[PDB]
C-alpha cells in the first residue's frame, strides 16, 4: 500500500560544508539520505514530497558539526500480510512466481498456486496454464495476489504472495 | 500481529493517509520533472524508477480531476483510507468479489449500496 507520511531525520553538517546557502545544503542532503532507502517499519521511501520544518541547529559541545533536525513529507510502500494487490511477474519457474510490485519483490510458491495451473517449462515462454489452455500466466503478465508474509532483510523488504484465493491470479 | 484484511495495521501508519497509485504516479511524474530541469542534482534512485512505472501501468484514471472524483466520490461513504485507496486500484467489478478482495467490508454496505460504488468507480474509469 503507498502513504503519504511525516518522517523525521537529522542531518549533520560541520561549518565547513554549508555551501553558499544551508537551507539547500540541508535539503539535497536529505534528499540523498532518506530517498531510495527502506525500512521494515516505515517500508519503501518513494519520494521526498514536502520539507515541512528545519529545526534549529543544534550545537552540543563535543560535536564539531551541527545537527539539523527536519520533518519532511515522503511518500513510501509498505505492504501488509492481508493486503491484495496487482503485481508484475518476472519470471515463471518450476519453484513458483517471481513477480514485483513496484520496487518491492513477491514470491508466490508453487504450493500457493491452485492445481489448475500445472506448470509448463516445454513452452515457448514458460508459463502456468490450466490444461483448458483457457488460463496463461506467464512472464510479463499482470496478476492480482495476496501477501501472505512480509520480511526484511538489509532494510529491504520483500513478500511472498498466494493466489490460493478466490478472484485472484490473471488480470 | 499485523493484518489488513482485519484492518489491523502497525502505530506507525495511523495518522498516515493512503494515495492510489494514481495519485503516487502524479506525485512522482513531478519530483521528476523537479529532478530533470535544475542541475546539480544526482538521478533519481531505482526505487523511484520502478515505482514510478509500475504506479504509471496500474493507473486506472489518468487526469488529475478524475482522480479526485474518485477520491472524494469514496471519502464520502464509511470506508477506511486503506479500503479506499484499495477500491481505487483494484476496481472489483461485482459486490462478491469486492468482499472477497477486501474482507473488511463485509457488513458495512448492502450488496446493492456496495455495488453503486464499485460502478461509480467504473464511470471514472480512463479505460483504454
Amino acid at each position: 500500500m503507498f502513504y503519504h507520511i511525516s518522517l523525521e531525520h537529522e542531518i549533520l553538517l560541520h561549518p565547513r560544508y554549508f555551501g553558499p546557502n544551508l537551507l539547500n545544503t540541508v535539503k539535497q542532503k536529505l534528499f540523498t539520505e532518506v530517498e531510495g532507502t527502506c525500512t521494515g517499519k516505515y517500508g519503501f521511501v518513494i519520494a521526498v514530497t514536502t520539507i515541512d520544518n528545519i529545526g534549529a541547529g543544534v550545537i552540543q559541545p563535543g560535536r564539531g558539526f551541527v545537527l539539523y533536525p527536519v520533518k519532511y513529507k515522503a511518500i513510501v510502500f509498505r505492504p501488509f500480510k492481508g493486503e491484495v494487490v496487482d503485481a508484475v511477474v518476472t519470471q515463471v519457474n518450476k519453484v513458483g512466481l517471481f513477480t514485483e510490485i513496484g520496487p518491492m519483490s513477491c514470491f508466490i510458491s508453487r504450493h500457493s498456486i491452485p492445481s489448475e495451473m500445472e506448470f509448463d517449462p516445454n513452452s515457448n515462454p514458460p508459463c502456468y496454464k490450466t490444461m483448458d489452455e483457457d488460463i496463461v500466466i506467464q512472464q510479463d503478465d499482470e496478476i492480482r495476489l495476496k501477501i501472505v508474509g512480509t520480511r526484511v532483510d538489509k532494510n529491504d523488504i520483500f513478500a511472498i504472495g498466494s493466489l490460493m484465493d478466490d478472484y485472484l491470479g490473471l488480470v | 500481529e499485523e493484518d489488513a484484511s482485519q484492518l489491523i495495521f502497525p502505530k506507525e501508519f495511523e495518522t498516515a493517509e493512503t494515495l492510489l497509485n494514481s495519485e503516487v504516479h502524479m506525485l512522482l511524474e513531478h519530483r521528476k520533472q523537479q529532478n530533470e530541469s535544475a542541475e546539480d542534482e544526482q538521478e533519481l534512485s531505482e526505487v523511484f524508477m520502478k515505482t514510478l512505472n509500475y504506479t504509471a501501468r496500474f493507473s486506472r484514471f489518468k487526469n488529475r480531476e478524475t482522480i479526485a472524483s474518485v477520491r472524494s466520490l469514496l471519502l464520502q461513504k464509511k470506508l477506511h483510507k486503506f479500503e479506499l485507496a484499495c477500491l481505487a486500484n483494484l476496481c472489483p467489478e461485482t459486490a462478491e468479489e469486492s468482499k472477497a478482495l477486501i474482507p473488511s467490508l463485509e457488513g458495512r454496505f448492502e450488496d446493492e449500496e456496495l455495488q453503486q460504488i464499485l460502478d461509480d468507480i467504473q464511470t471514472k474509469r480512463s479505460f483504454q
